[PDB]
């Protein structure tokens, strides 16, 4: 019932290219408001 | 277990009507994680399946009544061709498989 | 030393059987919980895998639920029978038919009444077709090993005319295709064969011989 | 009606080249005739001004310091020169980026800000706003 | 109203819009003289998918109150610049723009993507010279997938009609 | 089919078992709580 | 239970039935063992469950409280929802207005007929101890059968008695299971078509069907599915039905309330439940194929038998709604049912209605009309037409003579010994 064709679909390609993008997905979270932390870092180094 | 396909000729014990059943391909314990005592009994279970079933006491479902058991009896073919070719057509159609005129 | 542990959990075991301390449903804590109800009760027995491999009876895909009602009382001399043959009916395939058809949503209702006659509710998958609603009609030459399979060939034919008179399908086959899945709240043991999932659903992989 | 995909005809021309260069070529072959009309900016455009004044505006932001790789961030509402931008930044490479000004707070600015990360900001004084 | 008198004279044999700043027009366009609008001919709405299908009463109704003799409507989603197919008022159906394949895909693959049957719901892929298969992010410039075929990844889910109609859809949530 | 293993001989016990105790597995059986109704619809 | 088809104005107030541990529930096993007879009636309501606690919503308005007072074998509940009840009508009084004490005569005739009473009322009282005493069986459990008698089992008993009263059990259950809802409906628009030419409007008001809603507890509501009434309910909808259907009737309530009586006792005669009977098939089309269309002659005989019996608690219980000194002190001192329903028409509706019940009963007797076969025959249902419109155009003309018709039909009504 399972069977594949001969000229079968990919799953390794496919599976880097979406993991992948979760990856991008998340560095697009992470980079919100980026600019102003990276601001206060050198505040709190000069401080300290 | 199992690396090649192979055919059988079973034989439903209770209503006497033979059936065919096969065995696919699935695939080997992950040789990355290994473990000896998988991989080595699986191999010799393995040349065991493929000679006609030996050890293994066979489970699977009449289809002609319809229930699991395990009361097959397994035919090399040369015993199912000694069963079948001695038959009248009208009882192929009640003991075998679908067509197999 | 795994042997006498083992016998030390049996002999616990049937201790907490007769004092009522023993959680059948441990196995199942990942699993929605089915209907407590008067007629349900087919749903948290829990059911041998080999039985269900037994009853495979599939109806039209265009199937969404099948409702069976009867009354818990029959006042009427037949009403016995019939109320018989839709327990029977309710016990034996309905979890099978859930089983294998799994957009079906099965449900049995004992409702409390003297009335004589039980009846069975197909739905389609069209909202706006009304629902066919089937009588149980024993033949007082036929007894309760017969009757219920003859129940079962007017189900699978109720079903399969209710889906061949829907309104384009093109919509019912999308409604389809994403319906949730419905028989979640079965509980199967897997006897000899629960080692991997691959033979969990073993049911599923069908051998098509001459292509 | 059998399988899902969709196709157009393949017959007409696809161009291929820069942007000024089909403005330099359009420029060369109907130079005095007009290319765009704004009554309430008093633009009337041919051709000849659209390659003149946009590869000027190019140098402009060459020399107001903006290089091939970076970025430029545009809030002007409806102008001609939000287009001239296009071609300009087109010209030296530069990724132009529009946004609508309808809704706009310091916020959302700042948002602007730290994900263009512009060399250049485009921008009013008094702006109309609904 | 100062955007009709302006049209009027401008000369303008045709213009581009929106349905929903059209319907700016529609309210005051009842007040002037019909002959007015003698130098429109034909009208453009762009439609982004999400849209769907603006109402072909409505083009009847754009096309009678201003004497257009044709109203065009472009659709596609806002990688393709807003057009992948067109219609116009008298031609109902949706021919492609050319130079573009639109196909509705499996999940399974990249390049190798099986088409689907027509009305299944699976990812989208467009291939064009005017489709951009970049976005930019907080994270800088991006890329989704353009493969060996050519086709290009939108990340978006469709329904394909049988009569080429495109159905853009959220992903999938089951 | 003798087993080499104690878990591959639990699964041979049950096979056994569903094959010659298989009233067990008939539906009245799984079904000895109702035979009746409900266990709550009683008396006392 | 003793007032069917009788209502009133009436506000909803929220009652919480019982306290339960989630664990260990002995309110819902008990209950759920003998309130069987209206299961859906317990699956409707609604369950409010607070930590470690259990409560239902109650309607105290609705028939439901009477249910419970019928249905339920437990003591110390039905005790606390009489007593509450007691108590809050007692506290309504003072909210309340003032009665409205129609007739001085009313009263004194009311008066004059209450006190040979007792007599039968110990006898009834002590056919509820006998009924008691016997009232733990196989079908039936109570706590303490032998517990004294008190003024919140009455009910019950009377059940008990009315169920041991019918030869067949459980008749309310088959006669419901035969008897549609919208049937009696359409059956009770043939019984007006034919008994009042182009009276009584068309159909019952969005109030009064809304309060029907509230009048009667609803069936299951699955899918193919129709409504049922036991036969005590099917009597309410009967009688509830003549008071507002009539379209030309004027403001009294005597003559109006006469028809409700009327339909009322119409409902209670077998021949014409046989009549109207149905199956539940017949109705839905579900099965075309029925060996009986008409309800076993059995099951109607007992069912009559239910209504009839326990006439002296059913005028006493009533006569202390009267007025409201006269509930002050009978409420605890005499057999009575608290309830919510006879609550608002206390002063004059009660006390008229107490007498049109005497004066349908007196054609009910002296007609012989149990046993007639045929009910709508065309010369009875005149000469009822007549007989109803005479009593009704007496009392407002003169009231002596009504107090008479009362009082003697009084003395023929409930018999003596
Ligand atoms: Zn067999």
């Amino acid at each position: 019932n399972y069977d594949e064709p001969f000229f079968f679909a990919d799953f390794e390609e496919s599976k880097a290219i979406r993991d992948y993008r979760s990856r991008w997905i998340n560095v697009n979270r992470s980079l919100v408001g980026m600019t102003k932390r990276m601001k206060e870092a050198e505040e709190e180094a000069r401080y300290m | 277990s199992s690396r090649f396909f192979q055919k059988y000729f079973i034989r439903c014990g209770n209503c006497q009507t033979i059936q065919r059943y096969a065995k696919g391909y699935k695939p080997i314990p992950n040789p990355i994680l290994f473990d000896s005592d998988a991989h080595c009994r699986s191999y010799h279970r393995e040349r065991r399946d493929c000679t006609g079933l030996t050890g293994t006491l066979v489970t699977c479902r009449c289809d002609k009544c319809a229930r699991v058991h395990s009361h097959w009896t397994v035919m090399d073919f040369q015993e199912f061709l000694d069963a079948k070719l001695v038959m009248t057509p009208e009882e192929r159609t009640a003991l075998l498989w679908p067509g197999a005129g | 030393s795994e042997r006498e542990a083992a016998q030390y959990k049996f002999i616990r075991r049937w201790e907490l059987q007769m004092r009522d301390e023993w959680d059948q449903l441990e196995p199942f804590k990942g699993l929605p919980k089915p209907k407590r109800q008067f007629g349900n009760e087919a749903a948290e027995v829990i059911w041998p895998y080999a039985l269900l491999l037994e009853r495979v009876v599939k109806v039209h895909p265009f199937t969404k639920s099948i409702y069976v009602y009867y009354a818990q009382r029959q006042s009427t001399a037949r009403g016995k029978l019939a109320a018989e043959i839709a327990r029977s009916f309710a016990r034996e395939f309905l979890i099978p038919i859930t089983f294998h058809n799994s957009q079906v949503y099965t449900e049995a209702e004992m409702l409390l009444e003297y009335s004589e006659t039980p009846w069975v509710v197909l739905h389609s998958l069209d909202n706006g077709q009304k629902p066919r609603i089937l009588p149980v009609a024993p033949v007082e030459g036929t007894p309760a090993h017969t009757a219920v399979e003859q129940l079962l060939a007017e189900v699978v034919q109720g079903c399969e005319a209710l889906g061949a008179s829907v309104a384009d399908p093109v919509t019912a086959t999308r409604v389809l295709n994403e319906r949730p899945l419905q028989n979640q709240y079965v509980r199967v043991d897997y006897q000899w064969f629960g080692d991997t999932p691959d033979e969990r659903a073993s049911h599923l992989v069908r051998w098509e011989f001459e292509p | 009606k059998d399988y899902s995909v969709a196709s157009g005809s393949v017959d007409t021309p696809v161009l291929d080249q820069l942007v000024g260069y089909y403005v330099n070529i359009q420029s060369r072959k109907m130079y005095y005739k007009d290319f765009l009309r704004i009554e309430h900016q008093a633009v009337r455009w041919a051709f000849a001004d659209i390659r003149k004044n946009s590869e000027a505006l190019a140098h402009g932001l060459l020399q107001t310091g903006l290089r091939p790789g970076q970025r430029v961030l545009a809030i002007q509402p409806c102008n001609c020169e939000t287009f001239v931008l296009q071609l300009a930044c087109a010209k030296i490479g530069a990724l132009l980026a529009v946004v609508p000004h309808h809704n706009i707070s310091a916020d959302k600015l700042r948002f602007y800000l730290n994900e263009f990360q512009p060399h250049h900001l485009i921008a009013r004084e008094w702006i109309v706003v609904p | 109203i100062n955007g009709i008198e302006k049209l009027c004279v401008e000369e303008v044999v045709g213009m581009l819009g929106k349905k929903s700043d059209f319907d700016l027009l529609l309210r005051h366009a009842g007040n002037f003289d019909a002959d007015q609008y003698e130098h429109l001919k034909w009208v453009v709405l762009f439609e982004d998918a999400s849209e769907p299908t603006v109402g072909d009463e409505y083009l009847q109704k754009l096309a009678k109150e201003l004497g257009l003799e044709d109203v065009f409507v472009f659709r596609g989603p806002l990688e393709s610049a807003y057009m992948v197919m067109w219609r116009s008022l008298k031609r109902a159906r949706w021919e492609m723009v050319p130079h573009v394949e639109a196909k509705v895909v499996g999940d399974r693959g990249t390049a190798d993507a099986r088409i689907l049957a027509a009305n299944t719901r699976g990812n989208l892929k467009l291939k064009g010279p005017h489709i951009s298969a970049g976005y930019y992010n907080n994270a800088g410039l991006l890329t989704e997938l353009v493969d060996e075929r050519g086709f290009c990844s939108t990340s978006r889910e469709a329904v394909m009609d049988e009569r080429g109609q495109l159905t853009l859809h959220g992903t999938q949530l089951y | 089919e003798i087993p080499k293993t104690p878990r591959e001989y639990e699964k041979l016990l049950e096979r056994q078992r569903y094959d010659e105790e298989r009233w067990k597995y008939t539906i009245e059986y799984l079904f000895r709580k109702y035979e009746d109704g409900p266990p709550e619809l009683l008396d006392r | 239970a003793i007032r069917y088809c009788g209502e009133l104005t009436l506000n909803a107030q929220l009652v919480l039935f019982l306290l339960y541990h989630c664990a260990q529930t002995q309110r819902g096993p008990l209950k759920e063992g003998e309130m069987p007879i209206c299961p859906g009636l317990c699956g409707e309501l609604a369950a409010v469950p607070f930590r470690v606690f259990l409560g239902t919503l109650p309607t105290l308005a609705v028939e439901e409280r009477f249910l419970r007072q019928l249905q339920p074998v437990f003591a110390w509940y039905s005790s606390r929802k009489r007593v509450k009840e007691q108590a809050n009508e007692f506290i309504e009084i003072d909210l309340a207005s003032c009665d409205a004490e129609l007739l001085l005569r009313y009263s004194h005739i009311y008066y004059v007929r209450r006190q040979l009473f007792d007599e039968l009322i110990e006898r009834q009282m002590t056919l509820l101890d006998s009924g008691k005493a016997p009232k733990m069986a196989e079908p039936s459990l109570l706590q303490c059968l032998a517990g004294c008698n008190m003024t919140i089992a009455d009910r019950l008993q009377l059940e008990i008695r009315q169920l041991g009263a019918a030869k067949r059990a459980a008749s309310v259950p088959g006669r419901r299971e035969l008897d549609p809802v919208a049937r009696l409906e359409v059956y009770d628009y043939a019984c007006m078509m034919r008994l009042v030419e182009e009276d009584a409007g068309a159909v019952g008001d969005a109030e009064m069907k809304a309060r029907a809603y509230l009048p009667r507890e609803v069936i299951e509501s699955k899918l193919g599915h129709l409504t049922q009434l036991l036969l005590g309910s099917d009597a309410r909808a009967a009688l509830d039905k003549k008071d507002v259907k009539l379209l030309n009737r004027m403001i009294p309530p005597d003559y109006t309330r006469v028809g409700c009586v009327e339909k009322l006792r119409p409902f209670d005669v077998t021949a014409y439940f046989r009549f109207y009977g149905e199956r539940i098939n017949n109705v839905k089309v579900e099965n075309y194929f029925k060996r009986a269309l008409w309800g076993h002659v059995y099951r109607r005989f007992a069912t009559t038998p239910s209504f009839l019996s326990g006439v002296s608690t059913y005028w006493a219980r009533h006569s202390g709604l009267d007025a409201s000194f006269t509930t002050t002190t009978m409420p605890q001192e005499v057999a009575v049912a608290v309830c919510d329903q006879q609550i608002q028409f206390p002063a004059i509706k009660f006390r008229a209605q107490y007498v049109y019940t005497s004066p349908e009963t007196a054609r009910q007797l002296w007609r012989t009309d149990a046993a007639v076969p045929l009910m709508r025959l065309f010369p009875l249902m005149g000469s009822r037409t007549a007989e109803d419109l005479a009593a009704g155009v007496l009392t407002d003309a003169f009231w002596m003579h009504l107090g008479l018709s009362e009082e003697e039909n009084l003395l023929q009504d409930s018999l003596l010994l």
